[PDB]
C-alpha cells in the first residue's frame, strides 16, 4: 500500500465565521504517528499551526492562534480535524497537513531533529467581506510616447474582480509573441486588478487590429475590446 | 523566535556551486531540517538531523555544521534545481521555519524599456483616474520608480506589480499603478515617472502633459 | 511502562550499547523482550528478540553478526550491543515484551506486543 | 453488509443458546405428563450432549469444502422444525422425545461448529478480536433467557407445551435472514507427542472436571429449589431468579479472573495455573454450603449461588493461554479438538443422568414422602463440591511442570526451522 | 571624500591593462560600486558592477568575457582588469558608488574618469 493524505473544506468564509478542515489518511498505521497542520499565506513563508498525536492528551498550539483553534483525532474512521473560531482576514492561506513521529517531544534534543515525511496537497482557505462582481475593462492605447525606436506597446486593464482568476486572450489566440499579463494584485477596497501588454512593430499599427478578450468564469462573463490609437 | 537564513536571493549558473547558510539561536542549536520548494506545490524532506540524506533524494546535495550555523551545498546545480529552500528547527513544545531563500538564473545586465499610459476617456467617465507606467525587459531585479505631479513626491498611493523569470529571455518586467480621484486628476498640468536601475547612469524620466491628444 | 538509555551521535566504524530497564520491584520474567527500530522514509521492523528460558536469540538477515543482544533478570534489565555501524543504520530504537515463542519469522511482527517503550534515537555521522 | 454479517450471527448465537435450556426450566412439569422418576429426567440432557460431542468434528470438516451458507441455514431449518414438532408427543410415547433431543443436538452442533470461521475470515488481524469477543458474549445472556423464557411463557399461556412452540418462528425468520444479508466466502505424530506433554494432560483433566460440576449444577438446581421450598410449607419464580443471576456472573467471573492473572504476571511465570486453582478451591468453599442454608433459609441459598457462581468461571479464558504457551504453533489445531471432545466425553456428557440414578438409588429405600424426595436430591449433589476439589488439584499439578513445559517448546519450535 | 583613479594610458592590440579606483575619507565595504565608459562623441554607458561580499559581480553584453573586478576593504580600493583589449574600447572610464543597501543604483559620488587607448 501506497501512502496518501488528503485535507478536505477549504473555501470562503466571511470574518467572524468559524471552519472544520479535515485530513484523512490511507496507508499506514494510524496510531503510531503524529498530525501536524501549516500554512502558507499568500506571497510568503511557510508557518507551522498545530500538532495532535492519537491520544488527544498530546496536542499543541502556536503562539499566534492559541485559544481560537482547536485539534481532535478520530482513530476509527482515521482522521483528523481542525477546527478554526473567530477567524480573520489574515488568515487566508493554502493549509496541508502532513506527517509527523508521535515523539518528537520526547526526544528532539542536540542532534535529532526528525523530519516531516509525507505532506498533503492543500486546502485554501479565504476569508473576506466582499459580493461577486464582473470585471471592468479600459485600454492602454498606444502613441508617440509609447513608441520606442520603431517599436510600440499597447494593452488592456482589468479591473475589480471577484474572486480569481480571470483570463485574458489577444486575437483569439491569434497573437502569442511577446504577451505579458501580470499577477493579480489586491488593493485596499476588497478586489482584484491586472493588466496585460503586449509589443509591436510601429509600422504593423496601421494594418492590423488587435482585441482584448477577457473572460470570467464564476460570474459568468466575456468581454472583448478593440485597441486602437 | 525567527531563524536567519543568508543570502536572501542569488543567482548562479548551471553546473556551479552553491551553499546556503541558516543561523539559529534556539534550544538545538545542533540539529536542523532542510526542505524544498518550487511555485504552485508542496515541499519535499531534502535533509534531516543535520546530516542525513532522506530516501530517494539526489546524491548532490549536503548539508553540515559550522560553529553555530549550518550550511546547505549543492555541488553540481542542475536546470530542476532552481526553487526556494528552507530551515526546521523545533526548540520546545514549537516548532519554526526559516525565511526560505531563493535561486534564480544569470545573465547580463539589460537597462530597462520605460513607458508610461495615461487614463483612457471611459476612465474619466468611471470618475477614477489611473495611471500605468511600466518597465519592460531588464535584468537585474532591482529598480526604483518614482512619480512626480507637478514636481512633487508622491507616496502611500501606488503600487507595484512584477513578473517571475521569463523561460527564454530570462529577464524581468514591473507596472506600477497610481490612481487619484477625477477632481483630484483634473487639478493639474504635468505627471511623470521617473525610474533608477544598477544600468542608468542618470535617472529616466518620461512625461505627460493634460490637455494635449 | 519500560524505559530505554543510550543513544547518541557516532561515527562510521564506531560501537553503541543500549539498555532497557523495568522501574519498580516489576520482574518481567514472563515473557519480556525484543528490540525494533523505525528510519522516516520507512516501516518499523524487528530487529532482535531473546526467549524466556534457555538464552536462544534471533536476527533479522541484515544484522547478522554485528548486533548482540543479552539479558539479565535479576536486576530487570536487557541490553543490545551494536557494532560496526553505518550510515544506513540511523534510526529510533524501541524495547517490547509480548507472549509468542521466539522464532524466525515472528521478529518481523510487532501488531501482537504487550508492552512497548518510547524510544531513543541513534544518529551515525561522516 | 459486514456490521450486518456480524449482527445477524451474533442473534444466530443467541437462539443457539436459548434452545438448550426451555427443557429445564419445566422440568418438574415433564415428570408428570409422562409419568417418569429423576433417572428418565437425566436422559433429556445427557443424550443431548452425546450426539453434540459426536456431530461437531464432521461437520467442521463438512464446512471446509462445501458452501458455508446453505450448510448454516440447513442446520437452524432442521433444528427450529424438530423443535417445533416435538410439542405434540401423545402421552404414552417418552422415547420419541429423547430421539427430538438428539436431533436438536445435531441441528446445534453444526451452526456452533461452522459460524466462527465466517465471522474470522470477514476480518482482519486487529478488528478479529472484538468481533469474535461480541460473538462469545452471547453464552450467558441466551443461556439465562431460557429459564426465563421457558418459565414465562408456561406462567402465560397455563400448558408447558407452549413452551417449545415460541423459538421456531425465531429460527425460521433468522434462516432465511442468513441467506441475504450475509456476504459469500498426518494428525497422529500429533496425538503421540501431545501425551507425554503433561502440563497439557493435567489443564485438560481439570477442565473436565469444571464441566462435569456446571452441567450437573446448572439442570438440577431450580428443580431442588422448589422441593425445599415445599417442604418449608411456604410455597415459578426460581428459574427466574436463577436465569437472572447467571446473567451476570458469567460477565463478572471473566473480568475478575483477566485482572488477578494480569497483575500476577509480573510477580512470577506461575501465574495461570495458581489463579485457576485458588478460584475453584474458593468455589467449592462456596458451593458447599446450598445444601446446609437451603434447610433453613432461602436468601443464604441464593448468596452462595452468586459467589460459586461467580468463582466457577473464571478459568474461562485462561485454559486457552495455557494452551498456547506449552503447545508449538503446528499443533494447536489438534490440540483444541482433541481437548474439546475429551472435555465432553468426561465432563457433563453423563453427569446429570448420574445424578438422578442415584437419587431413586437413594429414595428407593425409604419411605417416599416429600422430605425424603428432598433429601435424596440434597445427598446426590455432594459430588460437585468433591469433582471440584479435584479440579483444584489438577491445576496445582499443572503449575508444578509448567516452566519445564514451556523450555522444551522453545528448544523444538527453533530446532524444527 | 574622494574618488582617485589610477593605471590609464595606451595599449597595443591583443594586450591587457589594470586599473585601480580609490577613496578616501570613506570605507566601500557596505555599498557597491560601478565602472562605466564613455568614448569620444558618444555617451556614457555601462560596463560592470561590483557589489558587497560574496554577492557577485555582473558584466555587461560588451565587455563579458574579457574583463573582470575585484576588491580590497583592508586597502579600501577597487581594481578592473581589462583583457583582450580592441580599438573600439579607446574611451574614458570613469568610477562611481552607489549609496544604497539594497542596490537601486544612486550614484552620487563620481570620479575624474582616466584615457584608455588602442592604436595600431
Ligand atoms: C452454583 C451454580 C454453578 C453454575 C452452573 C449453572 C449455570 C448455567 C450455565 C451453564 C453453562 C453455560 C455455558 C455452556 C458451555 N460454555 C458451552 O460450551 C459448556 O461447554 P465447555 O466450555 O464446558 O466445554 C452457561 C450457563
Amino acid at each position: 500500500s501506497e501512502v496518501q493524505l488528503v485535507e478536505s473544506g477549504g473555501g470562503l468564509v466571511q470574518p467572524g465565521g468559524s471552519l472544520r478542515l479535515s485530513c484523512a489518511a490511507s496507508g499506514f498505521n494510524f496510531s503510531y504517528y503524529s498530525i501536524h497542520w501549516v500554512r502558507q499565506a499568500p506571497g510568503k513563508g511557510l508557518e507551522w499551526v498545530a500538532y495532535i498525536s492519537s491520544s488527544s492528551s498530546y496536542t499543541s498550539y502556536a503562539d499566534s492562534v492559541k485559544g481560537r483553534f482547536t485539534i481532535s483525532a478520530d482513530t476509527s474512521k482515521n482522521t483528523a480535524y481542525l477546527q478554526m473560531n473567530s477567524l480573520r482576514a489574515e488568515d487566508t492561506a493554502v493549509y496541508y497537513c502532513a506527517r509527523g513521529y508521535q515523539y518528537w517531544q520526547y526526544h528532539a534534543s542536540w542532534y535529532w531533529n526528525g523530519g516531516l515525511d509525507y505532506w498533503g496537497q492543500g486546502t485554501l482557505v479565504t476569508v473576506s467581506s466582499a459580493s461577486t462582481k464582473g470585471p471592468s475593462v479600459f485600454p492602454l492605447a498606444p502613441s508617440s510616447k509609447s513608441t520606442s525606436g520603431g517599436t510600440a506597446a499597447l494593452g488592456c486593464l482589468v479591473k475589480d474582480y471577484f474572486p480569481e482568476p480571470v483570463t485574458v486572450s489577444w486575437n483569439s489566440g491569434a497573437l502569442t509573441s511577446g504577451v505579458h499579463t501580470f499577477p493579480a494584485v489586491l488593493q485596499s477596497s476588497g478586489l482584484y486588478s491586472l493588466s496585460s501588454v503586449v509589443t509591436v512593430p510601429s509600422s504593423s499599427l496601421g494594418t492590423q487590429t488587435y482585441i482584448c478578450n477577457v473572460n470570467h468564469k464564476p460570474s459568468n462573463t466575456k468581454v472583448d475590446k478593440k485597441v486602437e490609437p | 523566535i525567527q531563524m536567519t537564513q543568508s543570502p536572501s536571493s542569488l543567482s548562479a549558473s548551471v553546473g556551479d556551486r552553491v551553499t546556503i547558510t541558516c543561523r539559529a539561536s534556539q534550544s538545538v542549536s545542533s540539529a536542523v531540517a532542510w526542505y524544498q520548494q518550487k511555485p504552485g506545490k508542496a515541499p519535499k524532506l531534502l535533509i534531516y538531523s543535520a546530516s542525513s540524506l532522506y530516501s530517494g533524494v539526489p546524491s548532490r546535495f549536503s548539508g553540515s555544521r559550522s560553529g553555530t550555523d549550518f550550511t546547505l551545498t549543492i555541488s553540481s546545480l542542475q536546470p530542476e534545481d532552481f526553487a526556494t529552500y528552507y530551515c526546521q528547527q523545533s526548540s520546545s513544545s514549537l516548532i519554526t521555519f526559516g525565511q526560505g531563500t531563493k535561486v534564480e538564473i544569470k545573465r547580463t545586465v539589460a537597462a530597462p524599456s520605460v513607458f508610461i499610459f495615461p487614463p483612457s476617456d471611459s476612465q474619466l467617465k468611471s470618475g477614477t483616474a489611473s495611471v500605468v507606467c511600466l518597465l519592460n525587459n531588464f535584468y537585474p531585479r532591482e529598480a526604483k520608480v518614482q512619480w512626480k505631479v507637478d514636481n512633487a513626491l508622491q507616496s502611500g498611493n501606488s503600487q507595484e506589480s512584477v513578473t517571475e523569470q521569463d523561460s527564454k529571455d530570462s529577464t524581468y518586467s514591473l507596472s506600477s499603478t497610481l490612481t487619484l480621484s477625477k477632481a483630484d486628476y483634473e487639478k493639474h498640468k504635468v505627471y511623470a515617472c521617473e525610474v533608477t536601475h544598477q544600468g542608468l547612469s542618470s535617472p529616466v524620466t518620461k512625461s505627460f502633459n493634460r490637455g494635449e491628444c | 511502562q519500560l524505559v530505554e538509555s543510550g543513544g547518541g551521535l557516532v561515527q562510521p566504524g564506531g560501537s553503541l550499547r543500549l539498555s532497557c530497564a523495568a522501574p519498580g520491584s516489576r520482574r518481567f520474567d514472563y515473557y519480556t523482550l525484543g528490540w525494533f527500530r523505525q528510519a522516516p522514509g520507512k516501516e518499523r521492523e524487528g530487529v532482535s528478540c531473546i526467549s524466556t528460558v534457555g538464552g536462544i536469540t534471533n536476527y533479522a538477515d541484515s544484522v547478522k553478526g554485528r548486533f548482540i543482544i543479552s539479558r539479565d533478570n535479576a536486576k530487570s534489565t536487557v541490553y543490545l550491543q551494536m557494532n560496526s555501524l553505518e550510515p544506513e543504520d540511523t534510526a529510533v530504537y524501541y524495547c517490547a515484551a509480548g507472549r509468542e515463542m521466539c522464532a524466525p519469522m515472528m521478529l518481523g511482527d510487532y501488531y501482537d506486543m504487550d508492552y512497548w517503550g518510547k524510544g531513543t534515537p541513534v544518529t551515525v555521522s561522516s | 453488509g459486514r456490521g450486518a454479517a456480524a449482527a445477524i450471527l451474533s442473534l444466530g448465537n443467541v437462539l443457539n443458546y436459548l434452545d438448550r435450556y426451555t427443557v429445564a426450566g419445566v422440568l418438574l412439569d415433564i415428570q408428570q405428563h409422562f409419568g417418569v422418576k429423576d433417572r428418565g429426567a437425566g436422559l433429556l440432557q445427557s443424550v443431548f450432549i452425546c450426539s453434540f460431542m459426536v456431530a461437531a468434528p464432521i461437520f467442521g470438516y463438512l464446512g471446509d469444502r462445501f458452501n458455508r451458507k446453505v450448510i448454516l441455514s440447513c442446520g437452524i431449518f432442521f433444528w427450529s422444525a424438530v423443535t417445533f414438532s416435538s410439542s405434540f408427543i401423545p402421552q404414552q410415547y417418552f422415547w420419541l422425545l429423547v430421539l427430538s433431543r438428539g436431533l436438536v443436538g445435531i441441528g446445534e452442533a453444526s451452526y456452533s461448529t461452522i459460524a466462527p470461521t465466517i465471522i474470522g475470515d470477514l476480518f482482519t488481524k486487529n478488528t478479529r478480536t472484538l468481533m469474535l469477543s461480541v460473538f462469545y458474549f452471547a453464552i450467558p445472556l441466551g443461556s439465562g433467557l431460557g429459564y426465563i423464557t421457558g418459565s414465562s411463557v408456561k406462567q402465560a399461556a397455563g400448558d408447558w407445551h407452549w413452551a417449545l412452540r415460541v423459538s421456531p418462528v425465531l429460527g425460521m425468520i433468522t434462516g432465511t435472514l442468513i441467506l441475504i444479508l450475509v456476504p459469500a466466502t498426518s494428525w497422529l505424530r500429533d496425538m503421540k507427542a501431545l501425551i507425554r506433554n503433561r502440563s497439557y494432560v493435567f489443564s485438560s483433566l481439570a477442565t473436565s472436571a469444571v464441566s462435569f460440576a456446571t452441567g450437573a449444577l446448572g439442570m438440577w438446581i431450580p428443580l431442588y429449589l422448589h422441593r425445599a421450598q415445599v417442604v418449608q410449607k411456604t410455597a415459578a419464580k426460581d428459574s427466574l431468579i436463577f436465569g437472572a443471576i447467571t446473567c451476570f456472573t458469567g460477565f463478572l467471573g471473566v473480568v475478575t479472573g483477566a485482572g488477578a492473572t494480569r497483575w500476577c504476571r509480573l510477580k512470577t511465570q506461575r501465574a495461570d495455573p495458581l489463579v485457576c486453582a485458588v478460584g475453584m478451591l474458593g468455589s467449592a468453599i462456596f458451593i458447599c454450603l446450598i445444601f446446609v442454608a437451603a434447610k433453613s433459609s432461602i436468601v443464604g441459598a441464593y448468596i452462595c449461588i452468586f459467589v460459586g457462581e461467580t468463582l466457577l468461571f473464571s478459568n474461562w479464558a485462561i485454559t486457552a493461554d495455557i494452551l498456547m504457551y506449552v503447545v508449538i504453533p503446528t499443533r494447536r489445531a489438534t490440540a483444541v479438538a482433541l481437548q474439546s471432545f475429551t472435555s465432553h466425553l468426561l465432563g457433563d456428557a453423563g453427569s446429570p443422568y448420574l445424578i438422578g440414578f442415584i437419587s431413586d438409588l437413594i429414595r428407593q429405600s425409604t419411605k417416599d414422602s416429600p422430605l425424603w424426595e428432598f433429601l435424596s436430591l440434597g445427598y446426590a449433589l455432594m459430588l460437585c463440591p468433591f469433582v471440584v476439589v479435584l479440579g483444584g488439584m489438577f491445576f496445582l499439578a499443572t503449575a508444578l511442570f509448567f516452566v519445564s513445559d514451556r523450555a522444551r517448546a522453545e528448544q523444538q519450535v527453533n530446532q524444527l526451522a | 571624500v574622494q574618488l582617485q583613479e589610477s593605471g590609464g594610458g595606451l595599449v597595443q592590440p591583443g594586450g591587457s591593462l589594470r586599473l585601480s579606483c580609490a577613496a578616501s575619507g570613506r570605507t566601500i565595504s557596505r555599498y557597491a560600486m560601478s565602472w562605466f565608459r564613455q568614448a569620444p562623441g558618444k555617451e556614457r554607458e555601462f560596463v560592470a558592477v561590483a557589489r558587497r561580499s560574496g554577492d557577485g559581480a555582473f558584466y555587461a553584453d560588451s565587455v563579458q568575457g574579457r574583463f573582470t573586478v575585484s576588491r580590497d576593504d583592508a586597502k579600501n580600493t577597487v581594481y578592473l582588469q581589462m583583457n583582450s583589449l580592441k580599438p573600439e574600447d579607446t574611451a574614458v572610464y570613469y568610477c562611481a558608488i552607489d549609496s544604497d543597501t539594497f542596490y537601486s543604483g544612486s550614484y552620487d559620488y563620481w570620479g575624474q574618469g582616466t584615457q584608455v587607448t588602442v592604436s595600431s
